[PDB]
DNA sequence: GCATGCATGCATGCTGCATGCATGCATGCGCATGCATGC
DNA sequence: GCATGCATGCGCATGCATGCATGCAGCATGCATGCATGC
């Protein structure tokens, strides 16, 4: 899979045709603002990448207020964090809480003592695998039920509507816009995760080598038990006391490496090379 | 309903059961006779279930809530035929169709 | 001599029974963390 | 103000319960074949 990096070089196809559309979802910002600006939520949902398309609304009408992006679809975004972020700088306060309940009380509080405080949310892939959570949904909608808080929100997974109940409809307060942009996912897909025995095999002794080609030869024939495979080893003159080959499968299994849990092609290419 | 619950474990050796298998019989006891008094409906049977069940004479099989109810539970009996047969002796006013059924 | 009807043995299709293996789920344990308290 | 010990929350491994399939053997039934028997 490392061969990505090198396939960016694919032109893309019927550019102009995309140009109008993006001039065209562009006119859509005034009155995008004016719907949040009355106490509504607004998610954007439709074929294509819109990161493209929240950026350029941020950096043309967002430039003067205070505003926090959450882009979800990195795999390491918690609920606990992003109000961590917005004590720390939102209020500025350092002082660490005892239960996630009691920061969501205290910014609530904090929140309708000071109606002076307006905040912005722009959050990326909502549909995560971090923030399915049930928890994490009557959090995010608690937050949003304030009227000095404004949400935009992105779906790109086909079972989103699953996600919100009655009540959680009714907190949330949706108005929804059909915007397709057809952009490629790739920032999105770069930080998902979907060689290694070469280079570890490299350095290793010659013995384990052999021993670990042999193992190799005999399950692409075909799990050993142990002592065939001591005595198959005696044969090749690998191993002179079975203490050593044991130590020889400790180590081994220290890197992860009886069956070896690597595919057969892998294997058959790897035996060549 | 320790009488239905004996004839059960007689006729299924050593074998779970929940609260329907129980009604049903039960029903078929009360049907079989012509016009006994014995008239119940569906929530009174429930509730002295629940009853034995607190009383600890029958014990739940791998305990688990909210994915199966209290009905379609596989329960189990804590007592002898031979104890069963020794305390219905003793009882005060058994009337005679009962003691005829567990006979049965 | 032969055709027809009847009786029977066999092939086969259906179905009921016996069973192990993969997987999901609950649980217990054990470790990390935040808080109450004492000095 | 600080250290400490305790209560709590979460991750991990494990064992157990559940679902799911397939191959075998027995049985019933319908058909092919042999036998009797008259005209």
């Amino acid at each position: 899979q490392t061969l990505r990096n090198l396939l960016s070089k694919v032109s893309p196809s019927f550019s102009a045709e995309l140009k109008q559309l993006n001039q065209q979802y562009e006119k859509l910002f005034h009155k995008w603002m004016l719907q949040l600006h009355l106490g509504f939520n607004i998610v954007l949902y439709g074929l294509g990448s819109k990161r493209d398309l929240l950026e350029r609304f941020r950096t043309t009408m967002l430039q003067d207020s205070i505003h926090v992006v959450i882009n979800g679809f990195f795999p390491g975004i918690s609920v606990k964090s992003v109000l961590n972020s917005i004590t720390e700088e939102v209020l500025d306060h350092m002082g660490t809480f005892r239960s996630i309940l009691d920061q969501l009380d205290w910014i609530v509080n904090k929140f309708k003592e000071d109606s002076s405080l307006e905040l912005f949310l722009l959050i990326h892939n909502l549909d995560s695998q971090m923030l399915r959570g049930e928890k994490s949904q009557q959090i995010i909608g608690q937050l949003s039920s304030l009227h000095n808080i404004y949400l935009i929100a992105s779906i790109d997974h086909l079972n989103a509507p699953l996600m919100w109940d009655h009540a959680k409809q009714s907190l949330f307060n949706w108005l929804w816009y059909e915007t397709t942009t057809y952009s490629p996912y790739t920032e999105e897909t770069s930080y998902e995760n979907s060689s290694s025995l070469t280079h570890v095999l490299r350095s290793l002794t010659p013995n384990a080598r052999g021993i670990f080609r042999l193992l190799i030869k005999y399950q692409l024939d075909n799990g050993l038990s142990f002592q065939d495979f001591y005595q198959q080893c005696r044969e090749a003159f690998l191993v002179n006391s079975d203490l050593t080959l044991r130590a020889q499968l400790t180590e081994f299994r220290d890197h992860k490496l009886l069956l070896i849990p690597v595919d057969n092609g892998t294997l058959t290419d790897f035996l060549e090379k | 309903l320790i009488i239905a619950m004996k004839h059960l474990n007689d006729i299924y050796e050593e074998e779970p059961f929940n609260f329907q298998m129980v009604y049903n019989e039960f029903q078929k006891f009360v049907q079989r006779k012509a016009h006994s008094v014995y008239n119940f409906e569906k929530p009174v049977v429930m509730k002295a279930f629940e009853h034995l069940q607190q009383l600890e004479l029958i014990k739940p099989m791998e305990r688990t809530s909210g994915n199966s109810q209290r009905e379609y539970q596989l329960m189990k009996l804590l007592l002898d035929n031979t104890q069963i047969m020794n305390a219905l002796q003793k009882y005060p006013n058994c009337p005679t169709d009962v003691r005829q059924w567990a006979t049965s």
